[PDB]
RNA sequence: AAUUGAAGAGUUUGAUCAUGGCUCAGAUUGAACGCUGGCGGCAGGCCUAACACAUGCAAGUCGAACGGUAACAGGAAGAAGCUUGCUUCUUUGCUGACGAGUGGCGGACGGGUGAGUAAUGUCUGGGAAACUGCCUGAUGGAGGGGGAUAACUACUGGAAACGGUAGCUAAUACCGCAUAACGUCGCAAGACCAAAGAGGGGGACCUUCGGGCCUCUUGCCAUCGGAUGUGCCCAGAUGGGAUUAGCUAGUAGGUGGGGUAACGGCUCACCUAGGCGACGAUCCCUAGCUGGUCUGAGAGGAUGACCAGCCACACUGGAACUGAGACACGGUCCAGACUCCUACGGGAGGCAGCAGUGGGGAAUAUUGCACAAUGGGCGCAAGCCUGAUGCAGCCAUGCCGCGUGUAUGAAGAAGGCCUUCGGGUUGUAAAGUACUUUCAGCGGGGAGGAAGGGAGUAAAGUUAAUACCUUUGCUCAUUGACGUUACCCGCAGAAGAAGCACCGGCUAACUCCGUGCCAGCAGCCGCGGUAAUACGGAGGGUGCAAGCGUUAAUCGGAAUUACUGGGCGUAAAGCGCACGCAGGCGGUUUGUUAAGUCAGAUGUGAAAUCCCCGGGCUCAACCUGGGAACUGCAUCUGAUACUGGCAA
RNA sequence: GCCCGGAUAGCUCAGUCGGUAGAGCAGGGGAUUGAAAAUCCCCGUGUCCUUGGUUCGAUUCCGAGUCCGGGCACCA
């Protein structure tokens, strides 16, 4: 903490979402190692390139972390679909596609990582056009997806053509992903999805601003599980720079004044104070999944007790059903009033998804605040 | 210490941090303290209306 | 702070009037005083020594409007005063700014008084004062500000003091709201009801 | 500790040097006299303390002795050479 | 070295110094020989200002204590001819 | 005028009366916790880990000590453009000034913490064998020479940190020599002992033109003082433990030598064998002490957080050096543990400074603003420096003030609860009606903390001088972090602001329903076994109120450690009995002494705090002037009954 | 954040390697009593931690979860 980050260049979030060792890290390091180059956990790297600022974060690609991933391509705005060009789809493949569909990221680039591995320019051509099949399957672009291709540790070197393969992906980066939309006009609010404790300083909170700034030493409320306390922001940060005014749209890490470690989990929400209330009970149009949405298959009643992802956590829920209806078939649309157990800042109309069985389950949006 | 467990009912169990106020209870020759109610790992008494500053009870919010 | 409740259920309580609702009309006969304090109004207290002691206490209180503290305050004031504890008391409780007022007949209740001080509408010594605990040096003259002056309420709430016992220790220009608050009282002008004794034994032990 | 008065310790250094010295050769002469006390030559006994007697009272004066010391030593140096002579 | 000095007391954003002799090692509130009058900056005009005992400071004054700024300017405020 | 001051209750029993504990009613708090929570004022805020600490800052300053000039700004020899004086621009310490460097001063203060400490400390009172930078009084001196070195250049070592050899140079740095006394030694004779100069202005004179000379300012050296500060000494007092009775060999004294600013086993040499102890030595545990704080009618008991004095410590252990002053918080060296750096050769570190973090914990704050004010450091001054200090942020942590509306208002409504269903009660409460706007919200005005210092001017001093300088009037320009200050005026609308505990007795305030020795409550005594004033809910009432409870803690009550102010035949309690050392106490008359005792006087008894009378913040809290108080101690002159000593 | 455990009536536990939940100890109901205990006559009174899944059928097989224990990870 020292530099102050000058906002120059646009900021986006773009991520990869591959399978299991198929070169997502080479290549969130390789990206960072050609534009510091000619240009002179989940890890967010970061690199500034003349068109546009990109914050990339590399989330591990494993099955476990199926949920914080969630959140770590919530904030995302186009992911890169980093698919090597020996396999082709995958299980965690079509599994991040898919979760990068339910999370309803915009944009999205298919790099073929490891190209040098083969010499042949039909079976690489092959799986390049099942992936754009692949794609044709989610409802994504697909024909007009860019597909770029090459190594992503010859990237690592000094190898001038896959270098310059690679410098390209930058150039597909700012022409495909338009500048971002962002809210700033209401009032503040960013949700937690990682908190540290940086020696001499405290508890850093960090995550993407859902709106408005955050002007450092403005009275903040942090809101959500067990209860709500009230702080102060001292100093907000830029990937280890200083700010001044914490737009929002982007990736941010608020030092949170005489809060401790263990009493600020992951999930709460830092809203200004008067903009926001927890609730524990909720009506809501939820819209559950059939077969063809990868959702349920089986008609279900009270007493199921599914996730209810929001702004970053999930939290189980009890599920009451309106009364004229009895069982809820998959497939159809239908409101209900929920109570989780954990109580969570929220308001009318919040989007959601009811995940459960390892597997996503039903959209929905707010209908009503009750708790 | 060997601390009595006020109110009616509680969410202790096995192990689960509390805290420990003075008091004895005159009935149970051993036990010299309480427990504060609401205070911490234990949740404060259900639908207590009266005498709710004991016991942790938040004001009724309806 | 202030009680700000149902201003004749404690004249009730107390059994006599604590002229709370002393108001514009003269005597009430609107809330069955004495035979009903509440639910249980028809009981007959056994009425322990400590019993009449607070209940003495309290009238006092409830007359003057000061609340616990700010009255355990006066008694410690008056013990380490000189002459006799039981006349200091009184004489401090009398000394409150809003205390003369209501007795120069500005405005009707106490509390109204205690509503006109508050709000600025009182002068002292050409120095306007806020504080109704303010105590009145003998030999002051306490006022109405021309902005404030005759608005309505204190010309009617001056019209109901004409029926009133009128202290000696006090004056009113009654031409122009200048009132003149001159010695300090002498026991034997306020009360003659109210007993100080039980209040200085509450105190006392 | 980084401080740049730390020349106050350069500077000690540069003066216990040069005032350790003077004290030194001080003491040094007065051991002289001792030792012309012990042979039993109040000749060269009386030598000696007039040989040191401006030398110390030359370094008590600038501060090296608190010229109590300085009056000490003339004091009963003289009482011992003096004793014998 | 002795000197004649405000030692800044009284209350918050009400500030009352006390002229005082004290060795100019000591602290402002700390240690002292004897207080010798005392100073009122918010006092205005009315039936006191500054009070300040002459005698003394001059048995000072012959005695090498160095009067600071303010306590000098106090010196000529309570005048020898005024 | 200045402490006009002392309350009781419940519970052993069938009942009483005692004895005797337990418990409550009070005040208090650096408090925490639960519930609730509008504002302002003044205070307080790591009591646990003297745990480990990232990062910033917390001590510098003087060009009127010096050689310098690395930057910057002006000036000059010259330079280049070109509107040839408009611009470009190299030299130049020559000025304004100012990095690094030498030198002076400060850094031993201010700030922190209370680990160690049962006396090496503190408090009270005396004391002699001392020193004391700066400040200040008095009297003299201030003559004349030298040699170095940092910087700086050349080279070179090391990654850094950080130098090494060889040259050049200055001073208020260093060093002989002259010079000396009421200074040091000594009986004296006699001997010896110091230093620095800089800045402002200037007529004549004198200029090798470096200036000499005149004068004011300041600094320098010596001595004697004064003040202040510090070291030292003694007596008294200053926790618990005898289930700790003996401890001690530098130990106790002496003599001499050294040592210290100074006395001294402070330290050696030898000599004597003593010294301390039952009026508790040694050992053990705990502890910073005091002014004070809390309580108490007082005597006392507990405590010593903030404020102030003292003492101790500065990662741990040890050591000295510099200096007036340390054996040193932000110095040095050494070792150690612990962290980090490295090119591994070696280096760096010390938050018990202010913020801040982790850890501990029931538990305690901002990585703020500013030197505007007070004080300190340095400086001629200007200024600079200052986490001292002043403010601000934070927390109901405490005390204090105020608000949350006032008046009218019976249908004596609805709803609620109760009932003998007749009614009551919540209730003048609400709505209605009439006013009011404090405080917050918004918009304007606006004190006071500011005194100074600078520029200029006139005058009086100074002086060869109407010049500089010092001082005093006098003019302009000004200096506020707090600060969108206090405070006033205006705006709108009752508008944004009430909870908590309790209701068997003690203890102020009652009923209904739910449960049935279960669930529960409980400070004590106790309630609940199907009609609970004791549990849970409701209604109502009481208490207190921006708080209300609970818990912890101290004193009070508790005359239940009794000195004031208790007991011991049977309630706890006369040793089984005697003898008896130390100790305590002691008949009667006279004398003396005056130890206790008493009277008087003087000194002290820090300031604050407490009390009393006044003053100032709109009141209060808080601030504050004077006074009394500080119950004490010591010396001094008296008294002499009573007690003690000596005498008959 | 993730992995691995533990959760079976009031208490303590047996129970499986899908076939329709037991054991002891307590507790309830009737008799008796003012109410109990003893005595007599009768009863599990259970969301097998919650939910979903695969199954005709899951305590018992496989997911997702809450509460707890344990391990690893966690300096803008
Ligand atoms: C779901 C994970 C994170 C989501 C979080 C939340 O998502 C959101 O609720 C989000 C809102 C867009 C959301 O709704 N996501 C929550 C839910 C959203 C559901 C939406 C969109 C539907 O459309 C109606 C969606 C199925 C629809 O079908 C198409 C896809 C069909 C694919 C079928 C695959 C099938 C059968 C299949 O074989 C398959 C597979 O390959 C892998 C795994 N298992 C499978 O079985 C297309 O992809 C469309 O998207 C909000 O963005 C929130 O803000 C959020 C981020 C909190
Ligand atoms: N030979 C080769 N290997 C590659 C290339 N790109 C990626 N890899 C492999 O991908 C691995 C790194 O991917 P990794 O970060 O483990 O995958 P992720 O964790 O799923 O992103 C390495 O082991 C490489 O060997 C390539 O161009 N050539
Ligand atoms: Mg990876
Ligand atoms: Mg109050
Ligand atoms: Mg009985
Ligand atoms: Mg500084
Ligand atoms: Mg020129
Ligand atoms: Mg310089
Ligand atoms: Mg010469
Ligand atoms: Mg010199
Ligand atoms: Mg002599
Ligand atoms: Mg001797
Ligand atoms: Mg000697
Ligand atoms: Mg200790
Ligand atoms: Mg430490
Ligand atoms: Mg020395
Ligand atoms: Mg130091
Ligand atoms: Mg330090
Ligand atoms: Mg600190
Ligand atoms: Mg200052
Ligand atoms: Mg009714
Ligand atoms: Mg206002
Ligand atoms: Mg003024
Ligand atoms: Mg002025
Ligand atoms: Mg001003
Ligand atoms: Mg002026
Ligand atoms: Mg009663
Ligand atoms: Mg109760
Ligand atoms: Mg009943
Ligand atoms: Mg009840
Ligand atoms: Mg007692
Ligand atoms: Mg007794
Ligand atoms: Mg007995
Ligand atoms: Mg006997
Ligand atoms: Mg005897
Ligand atoms: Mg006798
Ligand atoms: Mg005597
Ligand atoms: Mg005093
Ligand atoms: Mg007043
Ligand atoms: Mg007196
Ligand atoms: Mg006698
Ligand atoms: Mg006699």
């Amino acid at each position: 903490s020292k530099e102050k980050f000058e906002r120059t260049k646009p900021h986006v979030n773009v991520g990869t979402i591959g399978h299991v060792d198929h070169g997502k890290t080479t290549l969130t390091a390789a990206i960072t190692t050609v534009l510091a180059k000619t240009y002179g956990n989940t890890s967010h790297v970061e690199y500034d390139t003349p068109t546009r600022h990109y914050a990339h974060v590399d989330c591990p690609g494993h099955a476990d972390y199926v949920k914080n991933m969630i959140t770590g391509a919530a904030q995302m705005d186009g992911a890169i679909l980093v698919v090597a060009a020996t396999d082709g789809p995958m299980p965690q493949t079509r599994e991040h596609i898919l979760l990068g569909r339910q999370v309803g990221v915009p944009y999205i680039i298919v790099f073929l990582n490891k190209c040098d591995m083969v010499d042949d320019e039909e079976l690489l051509e092959l799986v390049e056009m099942e992936v754009r099949e692949l794609l044709s399957q989610y409802d994504f672009p697909g024909d007009d997806t860019p597909i770029v291709r090459g190594s992503a540790l010859k990237a690592l070197e000094g190898d001038a053509e896959w270098e310059a393969k690679i410098l390209e992906l930058a150039g597909f980066l700012d022409s495909y992903i338009p500048e971002p939309e962002r809210a700033i006009d209401k009032p503040f609010l960013l949700p937690i999805e990682d908190v540290f404790s940086i020696s001499g300083r405290g508890t850093v909170v960090t995550g993407r601003v859902e709106r408005g700034i955050i002007k450092v030493g403005e009275e903040v409320e942090i809101v959500g599980i067990k209860e709500t306390q009230k702080s102060t922001c001292t100093g907000v940060e830029m990937f280890r720079k200083l700010l001044d005014e914490g737009r929002a749209g982007e990736n941010v890490g608020v030092l949170l004044r005489g809060i401790k470690r263990e009493e600020i989990e992951r999930g709460q929400v830092l809203a200004k104070p008067g903009t926001i209330k927890p609730h524990t009970k909720f009506e809501s149009e939820v819209y559950i999944l059939s077969k063809d949405e990868g959702g349920r298959h089986t008609p279900f009643f009270k007493g199921y007790r599914p996730q209810f992802y929001f702004r970053t956590t999930d939290v189980t829920g009890t599920i009451e059903l309106p009364e004229g209806v009895e069982m809820v078939m998959p497939g159809d649309n239908i409101k209900m009033v929920v109570t989780l157990i954990h109580p969570i800042a929220m308001d009318d109309g919040l989007r959601f998804a009811i995940r459960e069985g390892g597997r996503t389950v039903g959209a929905g949006v707010v209908a009503k605040v009750l708790s | 210490v060997t601390s009595y467990i006020g109110g009616e009912g509680h969410n202790l169990q096995e192990h689960s941090v509390i805290l420990i106020r003075g008091g004895r209870v005159k009935d149970l020759p051993g036990v010299r303290y309480h427990t504060v109610r609401g205070a911490l790992d234990c949740s404060g008494v259900k639908d207590r209306k009266q005498a709710r500053s004991k016991y942790g009870v938040k004001r009724p919010k309806a | 702070a202030r009680y700000l409740g149902p201003k004749l259920k404690l004249s009730r309580r107390e059994g006599t009037d604590l002229f709370l609702k002393s108001g514009v009309r003269a005597i009430d006969t609107k809330c069955k005083i004495e035979q009903a304090p509440g639910q249980h109004g028809a009981r007959k207290p056994r009425l322990s020594d400590y019993g009449v002691q607070l209940r003495e206490k309290q009238k006092v209180r409830r007359i003057y409007g000061v609340l616990e503290r700010q009255f355990r305050n006066y008694y410690k004031e008056a013990a380490r005063l000189k002459g006799n504890t039981g006349e200091n008391l009184l004489a401090l409780l009398e000394g409150r700014l809003d205390n003369v007022v209501y007795r120069m007949g500005f405005g009707a209740t106490r509390a109204e008084a205690r509503q006109l001080v508050s709000h600025k509408a009182i002068m002292v010594n050409g120095r306007v004062v806020n504080i109704a605990s303010y105590q009145v040096s003998p030999n002051d003259v306490v006022s109405i500000r021309e902005k404030a002056k005759k608005q309505s309420r204190v010309k009617a709430a001056l019209e109901l003091a004409e029926q009133r016992e009128k202290p000696t220790w006090l004056e009113v220009d009654a031409g122009k709201m200048e009132g003149t608050f001159k010695r300090k009282p002498e026991r034997s002008d306020l009360s003659a009801d109210i007993n100080e004794h039980l209040i200085v034994e509450l105190y006392s032990k | 500790n980084i401080k740049s008065a730390k020349k106050r310790a350069i500077q000690s250094e540069k003066a216990r040097k040069h005032n350790a010295s003077r004290r030194s050769m001080m003491r040094t002469f007065i051991k002289k006299v001792y030792a012309a006390i012990e042979a039993g030559d109040k000749a060269a006994a009386q030598k000696a303390f007039n040989e040191m007697q401006p030398i110390v009272d030359r370094q008590a004066a600038k501060g090296l002795i608190h010229k109590n010391k300085a009056a000490r030593h003339k004091a009963n140096l003289t009482a011992q050479i003096n004793k014998l002579a | 070295m002795v000197t004649i000095r405000l030692a800044r007391h009284g209350a918050k954003k009400r500030p009352f110094y006390q002229v005082v002799v004290a060795d100019s090692r000591n602290a402002r509130n700390g240690r002292f020989i004897e207080r010798v009058g005392f100073f009122n900056p918010i006092a205005s005009e009315k039936e006191e200002g500054t009070r300040l005992d002459l005698d003394r400071i001059a048995h000072w004054v012959g005695q090498g204590a160095t009067i600071s700024d303010r306590v000098a300017a106090l010196i000529k405020e309570v005048n020898k001819a005024a």
